[PDB]
C-alpha cells in the first residue's frame, strides 16, 4: 500500500543577500518517490518522472520498493529576484506531498559571482532503498548539469555487466538483488569543472 | 561489516519515518542492529517498532 511522508517540512527564513543558501527535504515513500521544487508555483528543479523502466522489469513480481529519497536546492546569489515561495513536491504516482516555505532575502547581491564554471552538484538521490531479494532495484543520483557517472559499491568499482547497469541519467540498475548486495553505493559525477559524490544505500529484504 | 556502517543509521531513519513518534529511539536502535546483522523481511522492518 502506497505511503509517502515528509521527514521535516521547510521552515520560513529571512536570509542575507549574496550568500549561498540551501534548502533540503527528505521524503519516505512506497513506491519510490521523485522530488521536484517550485518557486512561486513554477518548477525550477527536478521532474515529475517516475522509474517506469524498473516497474517493467519487476512486472508481475511482488514489489517492496520502500525507502527515503533526499534533494537539495541551492540558491547561489540570493537577491530580491529570489524572495518568494519555495516548494518541495514529492510524488510516487499514487500520492503527492508538498511542503511550502517563504524565503525572504534581506539585502542585494552585487558582489556575488554565481555558479559560473562551478563543480557539479548532486541535487537528488536515493538515501535508502529497500527491495525484495530477486527483484530489480535502482539507486538514483541526479546532477544539476550534464555529467559522466561512475559508481562504487563498498569501495569497489561498478562495471556494466549482466547484473549492474550504469545509466547516463545517474540511475544504477541492479538486477536480481541478493543479500550480499546490501550496503552503500557511491555515485561520482564528473564534468570539466569538478566532481560531486553522494552515498546511497540498498537493503535487500527477505523473501517470504 | 563494512556495509553495516551506514546500515544501522539508514534503517533507523526508515523506521522513525514509518512510525514517527510511536517509535522509542533505543528500541529502533535494536531493530537496526538486528536487521543489519541478518537479513530481515520488509514486513518486520516496517512494523517492528510500531505494530499498532
Amino acid at each position: 500500500p502506497a505511503k509517502i511522508k515528509i521527514v521535516a517540512p521547510l521552515e520560513s527564513a529571512l536570509i542575507p543577500g549574496g550568500e549561498t543558501y540551501q534548502l533540503r527535504c527528505d521524503i519516505m515513500s512506497t513506491p519510490a518517490a521523485t522530488i521536484h521544487w517550485k518557486f512561486n508555483g513554477k518548477l525550477i528543479q527536478g521532474s515529475n518522472e517516475l522509474n517506469v523502466e524498473e516497474k517493467l522489469l519487476n512486472f508481475g513480481k511482488a514489489i517492496v520498493d520502500t525507502g527515503i529519497v533526499a534533494s537539495i536546492l541551492t540558491i547561489q546569489c540570493p537577491s530580491a529576484e529570489n524572495s518568494g515561495t519555495y516548494s518541495c513536491v514529492g510524488y510516487n504516482g499514487h500520492q503527492t506531498i508538498e511542503t511550502v516555505a517563504e524565503v525572504e532575502i534581506e539585502g542585494e547581491a552585487s558582489g556575488c559571482r554565481s555558479n559560473h564554471k562551478s563543480a557539479p552538484e548532486i541535487v537528488f538521490w536515493t538515501d535508502s532503498r529497500f527491495e525484495m531479494t530477486g527483484n530489480v532495484a535502482t539507486l538514483v543520483c541526479r546532477a544539476n548539469q550534464q555529467v559522466d557517472w561512475v559508481w562504487m559499491s563498498n569501495d569497489e568499482l561498478v562495471k556494466n555487466n549482466d547484473k549492474f547497469t550504469v545509466l547516463s541519467n545517474g540511475d544504477l540498475v541492479i538486477k536480481n538483488i541478493v543479500w550480499d548486495d546490501m550496503g552503500t553505493y557511491t555515485c561520482i559525477a564528473r564534468n570539466q569543472f569538478g566532481e560531486a559524490r553522494q552515498e546511497t544505500f540498498l537493503y535487500p529484504t527477505a523473501h517470504h | 561489516p563494512g556495509e553495516t556502517r551506514a546500515c544501522g543509521r539508514k534503517l533507523i531513519s526508515l523506521v522513525m519515518a514509518v512510525c514517527g513518534d510511536l517509535c522509542n529511539p533505543q528500541e529502533g536502535k535494536d531493530i537496526a542492529t538486528e536487521c543489519c546483522g541478518n537479513q530481515c523481511s520488509d514486513d518486520y522492518i516496517r512494523s517492528a517498532c510500531c505494530p499498532h
